[PDB]
């Protein structure tokens, strides 16, 4: 398969899938940040309560 | 959640410790009153013995 039109279409589809994956990965970063913040807050609260 | 509830739990624990301290203070006061009454009785007995010796 050697066709410039096919290559252009494949590149366009790859770019669209890249945007979709960008949104999907942007969600996981927020999820991980929320988890880390929750863990830090829990540790701080436990220390304060013990003191 | 344990820390959030444990703020009030520690407040209640301080209140319970204060109640236990009040109970211990009451027991100590009762013991001290008994000791003071015993000392007063001993002083009265010594006074009676001294009066008898003087007679």
């Amino acid at each position: 398969g050697i066709n410039p039109t096919l290559f252009i279409a494949q590149l366009i589809n790859f770019l669209l899938l890249i945007f979709i994956l960008r949104a999907l990965l942007y969600r996981p970063v927020m999820n991980l940040l929320n988890e880390r913040t929750r863990r830090i807050e829990e540790s701080v609260r436990d220390a304060e309560k013990v003191r | 959640e344990q820390l959030a509830n444990a703020r009030r739990d520690y407040e209640a624990e301080i209140a319970r410790a204060r109640q236990e301290a009040a109970k211990i203070v009451a027991q100590a006061q009762e013991r001290a009153k008994q000791q003071e009454a015993e000392i007063i009785a001993q002083a009265r007995r010594e006074a009676e013995r001294l009066k008898e010796e003087a007679r």
